RNA sequence: AACGCGACGAUACUACCCGCACGUUGUAGACGUAUAAGAAUAGGCUCCGGCCUCGUAUCCUAGCAGGCGAUUCCUCCGCCGGCCUCGAAGUGGCCGUCGGUAAUUCGCGUAUUGCAAUUUAGACACGCGCGGGAUCAAAUCCUUUGCAGACGACUUAGAUGUG
RNA sequence: CAUCGGUUCUGGCGGGGGGAUAAAGGCCCAGGGAAUGUGGCUCCUCCGGGAGUGUUAUAGCCCUGGGUGUAAUACCCUCGC
């Protein structure tokens, strides 16, 4: 849902007397910029380790870039999402290039296909999956597939909306 | 002898009034420039003269021609549009019509 | 049926404002019952709600198993 | 865009809203637009949802007098396109009724107009516009259904239409290899410096 | 020539053969390893 | 038995082929993201034709007749640059319609308007030239 | 259909130049004075031309064909002329056949037959304005009711607020153009027959 | 009872003017036909051989 | 989803002339030549092996793949009927009113045409024409039995059917009264 | 369809047609207001060699708003006439005469509209003029009829006759 | 029309800073590894190509660490013309 970044959020509980070092927490957390991301990471925190945002501090907020952009990944989502039934399991996979893209593209997956808003999803793992066996979505593996090639029939040409009128029919096979 | 034309100007039609849903303001108009499709190509006729050409019915002072002068102010939309402001606002009858983009006063 | 050929008197989907404002009317009223009617429900609910678990299709479901058994060996051998 | 004298379309495969929609639009704008072939246009959906569609407006009728007031039912296609045309007009303003006479409708291709460039709008061509594999069907042939009653003229003069192209394109065809036969004849009587000096420019 | 009968009487309609478009995806050995490893996990 | 299908027979997108983008520039598909995407490199010396490494969605580019023979699938920019240079795949790009079709429109946007003019005479002499030929040619038949 | 031409016979007679006046009587007659002309000069060329454009370009040919009104005791004299469609053969065969046909009288018993059934069409008897009672056949209101009796109660009880299309009222009876079909020839008797 | 624009109704009256009544009616109009015509026989631009030219518009004036 | 790839495969026997052109399909054989336009169905054809016919389908759905079944079954059809042909056997059977079988062929439309006369004893004469390019012969090998055969499948089945379809009893108990023209056989005339 | 259309007959005048002579004449709007294959789009085009994203094309386009005279060229344009041809609401082709015509090069002229001010310039229609060619018509009231009719309207007759 | 002032819209250009002192990437260095296994080898063929073996060979790829390097570029912030 947007142009999205992963950020490395660290947060803490504020120092007491009796805990003076409290336990540091980390995040992985995909949001458009770091006011979001901090935002989700005391939503998350106040849901699993009851820490409140008035009573504790934000250590440190990075950007996790991807290490090799240029280089064709398959990626393994598990992924929750609450409907009026309850919240539901599932597992899907994305062929993109980067963690960000392929959360971007199952944040579009989701609301195109089950109709989930971005406050209704949780993102449990994302993985990298490091060989070839361990894809299992047929729409993947058709595209790991060996000697993979495919022509393009039915290309409408990319012609001009300014340019109305036009004197030759055209052709869908370029 | 020569064959060719004489035109020094560009093509333009008058479209509307600046309007919203319902009400329209006379006082700019929106004028179709031929060939202009986007705003990059509108930038360059900004600021140019542009007259509207018309038939009167009564000769005054040697004419039956009469003529509402202006200038291009601002591009409009994403499409060439152009706005535009003449000394009076152009009759409401000539939406549609066509008027005269001057090339000058010339940056070139 | 005959439709095509003898089509019936058309199902207008133009809604007028009394029934739109009846509708709204209801929709909050139905909203504020659901409300009471939650707030004096006698049927039983659980303090914690059942978990779905990891998906079996997950690749690495053995792995993260292996992951929780090591944390939980390590906290066990802490506490 | 452009500007032109007179716009001649030819609608066969043309979706009939859009073409509407587009014709409408220069229309309002000034220019005069003359639409040839009607009767191939082509509504998206299946042939009984136009059918149902005409049967449903064929419904309405002033209910104490048929002869004033009332929808009254056109069923030739070019009367089809225009009633689509004027939906998309206001028509009952002055200006909405000026742009209506800038336009002109016809089943066939009627003389001049067959000796005249037809223009395509690709913004409304089926081939362009409709996903492969979604039903499609012809206006011609609503037409036909709901009682217009020259089909068969219409494609009789067509197939007349269709063979004087075929005599003519045939002329067209000599023409261009003479044409191709005097421009190769000519390269070697052009003084040289003229034809580098076109090629480098381009020509 | 053919042997069977065919219910429906369509003598010359041919032997088809199963539909399954997403033939071919996976081999047969990667998933019997599969199968294991499913089986060891659950 | 004879058979004879008279059919399609489209350009392929596969692991070597060259697309031409928008801008001109030319590009190798490297690797196949999805039916709609690819990742392609263009490691050419002319900058004209040049394109960093990135994906390429396919309904901004078009299917040139260049296909670079057994490029590895995922091959980075210095074995895709042996590859294009050893090919030589800007000499047959030149040697394509398609360049020709730009050349011919850089030209003709490049003129001046005394350039104009100058097109306008030696197209007028050179037409002289051809209407004497069609005279010619239409006189014997 | 598109008339595209007509050809005129050289000679017409008085009672069919009659049909082209209103005051006859006061008329120089000089309808079809420059026509007859055409058949002299240059041997008849723009018929012929006429002729031959029917003949390459129309698919329906009919006749022009006027009564003799001057037989019957009627004391009109201005006669009736119409149309008559050729049905049968090629176009070039009913262009020769009309050619030849000019000027020439086509009696009854060329174009119809005893036991033939046949179709009538005619203006029927007119009867000035009448009342719903005559010209619909509704029903007498009882007697001394207010307002009249030869009325229809009610010609509106419903919606809509307006008279509607299909309700009786008073207005022209007869008069009216009717075609009526199935009607059988018994005989076609001869003028010159005594014992017709 | 069958309508008058009932199918079968319709195929039985076109069985009937196929087999009964259209060989009477052709009989009937050669007889009148042969009457008929007993009565009735009873350079190009120059000469109209040639069709030349007789001695609102369909297009915007222009 | 959305299969990149699918394919089916013809063969095509030796006496068999295939031509394709703009998915019209054009099959000629010892028998005769049948045409069919495919027109309506998206589908690549391509020569894949000598005597095999490639037919394959790009980026379609579920349905667009299964479609190539059914192309497949009807050029296999078109390939059976102008090799071996089809022939369709008619039994028609009665209780009191024998059922007369008259066959003609006209010579002005070429098509064959059956006359049923005293189906349970009506009056009228039952006429149905056959499809063009199917034959109809009385048996004589058997007792009251029409052979129906052709180049075309659906061509001779439709014909039979159109035979089956004329002779129905209406308003009486069909347990009962049992008369009718019924297809008894189907199979190839080789 | 009384604000849809066609064919035909006769059309007196200030009416009609032709040539030019122009409009304080008009028109939802000239300014190169240039350009005919058909058909398919999971296929097409071709000169048969090949070619197809693409009209970002092709044609045309120089001279006092375009002069005068050469040099030079046989190319392009236009009006008439002949023969054909074109009916979906009818117009093109070939040939011939005549007139114009930078594809090349040159001389004489342009000023002064004063530093811009519509570049008054096209087409159709209408009107007033001459100078010619062509043509001598109808309708209505009125009287009458009853196939008609509230009144209008309608069917008829009224010029020498079968009145 | 030129030169200005006030308000405003819009286009381009030269710098600075930050982050993993961007992440990548190119070219080198040193290790490790695999397949949608390159060459080679073996076995089948419709002679078109398949199947198997095995780690760079007559293609290449992935992971880690180092050098060029305070590399470039993207993004964000910012000084001006």
């Amino acid at each position: 849902m947007g142009r999205l970044q992963e950020y490395q959020v660290i947060g803490r509980h504020l120092p007491t007397e009796a805990n003076p070092n409290p336990a540091l927490y980390r995040m992985r957390i995909f949001a458009p910029n770091e006011v979001v991301a901090k935002s989700r990471f005391w939503y998350f925190l106040r849901g699993l380790k009851k820490v409140k945002k008035a009573t504790g501090e934000i250590v440190s907020v990075n950007v996790i870039s991807e290490k090799h952009p240029l280089k064709v990944k398959n990626f393994g989502i598990w992924l929750r999402y609450d409907s009026r039934s309850g919240t539901h399991n599932m597992y899907k996979e994305y062929r993109e290039t980067s963690r960000v893209a392929a959360v971007e593209a199952m944040y579009a997956d989701m609301a195109a296909r089950h109709r989930a808003r971005f406050r209704s999803i949780h993102i449990l793992k994302v993985v990298e999956l490091e060989k070839t066996e361990d894809v299992k979505r047929p729409y993947i593996k058709q595209l790991v597939a060996k000697n993979l090639s495919f022509p393009l029939p039915h290309r409408v040409p990319k012609i001009s909306t300014k340019k109305i009128f036009s004197a030759k029919r055209p052709s869908t096979f370029s | 002898p020569s064959e060719a034309g004489h035109r020094l100007y560009v093509k333009g039609r008058h479209l509307s009034y600046q309007r919203g849903r319902r009400n329209t303001h006379p006082k700019t108009s929106l004028i179709k420039i031929e060939g202009v499709d986007d705003t990059a190509a509108a930038n360059f006729y900004l600021g140019k003269r542009v007259a509207y050409v018309y038939r009167a019915q009564k000769e005054v002072r040697g004419t039956k021609i009469r003529v509402i002068w202006g200038k291009i102010t601002r591009p409009h939309g994403n499409s060439g549009v152009v706005r535009a402001k003449f000394t009076h606002p152009l009759p409401a009858r000539s939406f549609g019509a066509s008027v005269r983009i001057m090339l000058y006063p010339s940056s070139i | 049926a005959g439709t095509i050929n003898k089509p019936k008197k058309p199902t207008s989907k133009r809604k007028t404002t009394r029934l739109r404002a009846k509708i709204s009317k209801r929709a909050a009223e139905k909203k504020r019952k659901e409300r009471k009617l939650a707030r004096k429900n006698p049927e039983w609910r659980s303090k914690l709600k059942k978990d779905p678990g990891i998906p079996n299709l997950f690749p690495y479901k053995e792995r993260l198993l292996q992951q929780i058994e090591e944390e939980r060996i390590r906290r066990k051998e802490e506490l | 865009s452009s500007f032109e004298s007179v716009v001649v379309i030819d609608g066969k495969g043309h979706l009939l809203g859009r073409l509407a929609s587009i014709v409408a639009k220069q229309l309002l704008s000034g220019q005069k637009i003359v639409v040839v072939r009607c009767e191939a246009l082509n509504i998206s959906g299946e042939f009984f949802r136009a059918k149902l569609k005409y049967h449903a407006y064929l419904r309405k009728m002033t209910r104490y007098n048929p002869t004033r007031g009332g929808p009254f039912h056109f069923r030739a296609p070019s009367r089809i396109f225009y009633k689509a045309v004027r939906g998309m007009i206001p028509h009952k303003t002055a200006r909405g009724a000026a742009a209506l006479e800038r336009l002109k409708v016809f089943e066939g291709v009627p003389p001049p107009y067959d000796k005249k460039k037809k223009m395509v709008v690709p913004q409304a061509l089926r081939v362009l516009r409709l996903q492969p594999g979604r039903k499609y069907c012809t206006v011609g042939r609503l037409s036909h259904e709901v009682g217009w009653k020259y089909q068969d003229v219409v494609a009789r003069l067509e197939e007349r239409r269709k063979a004087k192209g075929a005599a003519y394109y045939e002329r067209k065809k000599l023409a261009a290899r003479q044409l191709s036969e005097a421009k190769k004849a000519a390269a070697a009587k052009v003084d040289p410096k003229v034809s580098e000096a076109l090629a480098a420019y381009g020509y | 020539k053919n042997l069977g009968m065919r219910k429906n009487g369509q003598v010359w309609l041919p032997a088809k053969k199963a539909f399954r478009p997403t033939k071919g995806l996976t081999s047969w050995e990667l998933r019997v390893k599969k199968r294991q490893e499913q089986a060891a996990m659950k | 038995a004879e058979i004879n299908v008279e059919a399609t027979s489209w350009r392929r997108v596969e692991v070597g082929r060259v697309l031409k983008l928008e801008n001109g520039s030319l590009a190798a598909i490297v690797e196949i993201i999805d039916h709609k995407r690819v990742l392609a490199d263009g490691p050419s010396s002319d900058p004209k034709l040049a394109t960093p490494r990135g994906i390429v969605p396919l309904s901004r580019a078009l299917l040139t007749p260049i296909v670079i023979p057994k490029l590895p699938r995922g091959a980075r920019t210095g074995a895709v640059k042996k590859a294009w240079e050893a090919y030589g795949v800007d000499a047959k790009w030149k040697e394509t319609n398609w360049a020709k079709k730009q050349l011919q429109q850089e030209r003709r946007q490049s003129l001046t308007d005394f350039d104009r003019f100058k097109v306008m005479r030696l197209k007028k002499q050179r037409r002289f030239e051809e209407r004497k030929a069609l005279a010619k040619i239409k006189a014997a038949a | 259909l598109r008339s595209l031409t007509t050809v005129w016979a050289e000679h017409l007679s008085d009672e069919v130049k009659r049909r082209f006046y209103k005051n006859w009587y006061k008329s120089k007659k000089k309808a079809f004075t420059k026509y007859a002309k055409k058949y002299a000069e240059n041997n008849g060329a723009s018929i012929t031309r006429e002729l031959e454009r029917i003949k390459k370009y129309c698919t329906v040919v009919r006749v022009l064909a006027h009564t003799q009104i001057r037989k019957t005791p009627l004391k009109q004299k201005k006669a009736h002329l119409m149309e008559i469609q050729i049905n049968g053969g090629s176009v070039a065969d009913k262009v020769e056949f009309g050619r030849s046909l000019f000027e020439k009288p086509v009696t009854i018993d060329t174009i119809f037959e005893k036991d033939e059934m046949i179709d009538v069409i005619a203006v029927t008897k007119g009867h000035g304005f009448v009342g719903v009672t005559a010209r619909w056949g509704t029903k007498k209101l009882p007697r001394k009711t207010h307002k009249g009796l030869r009325k229809v109660a009610c010609i509106g009880a419903w919606h809509p607020s307006h008279v509607q299309w299909t309700v009786a009222r008073a207005g022209q009876m007869g008069y009216h153009h009717r075609t009526s079909v199935n009607h059988k020839i018994y005989r076609i008797g001869k003028g010159d027959d005594e014992a017709n | 009872a069958k309508s008058a624009r009932a199918s079968r109704i319709k195929e039985n009256h076109q069985r009937f003017k196929k087999n009964i009544a259209g060989p009477v009616e052709a009989a009937r109009l050669e007889r009148l036909s042969a009457k008929l015509m007993a009565i009735a026989q009873a350079s190009g631009v120059k000469s109209g051989k040639s069709i030349g030219r007789k001695d609102s518009s369909i297009v915007f004036p222009m | 989803m959305r299969y990149i790839h699918s394919e089916e495969t013809i063969p095509v026997p030796e006496n068999v002339k295939v031509s394709i052109k703009s998915r019209l399909v054009t099959v000629e054989g010892p028998r005769g030549k049948l045409q069919k336009d495919l027109s309506h169905i998206a589908v690549n054809f391509s020569v894949v092996k000598k005597g095999v016919i490639g037919l394959e389908i790009h980026h379609g759905s579920r349905k667009d793949v299964a479609a190539l079944r059914t192309v497949r079954t009807i050029i296999n059809n078109m390939i059976i009927g102008v090799t071996k042909g089809f022939k369709y056997k008619m039994r028609y059977v009665y209780a009191h009113f024998p059922i007369n079988v008259n066959v003609e062929k006209n010579a002005e439309t070429g098509c064959y045409e059956v006359e049923i006369r005293n189906f349970i004893g009506e009056k009228i004469v039952r006429k149905v024409v056959m499809a063009p390019g199917v034959e109809v012969e009385i048996s004589k090998a058997q007792k009251d039995e029409l052979i129906l055969s052709g180049n075309s499948l659906e061509a001779v089945s439709q014909s039979a059917a159109d035979i089956q379809q004329i002779c129905k009893v209406r308003n009486k108990d069909i347990r009962k009264f049992l008369d009718g023209i019924y297809v008894s056989e189907k199979g190839n005339i080789v």
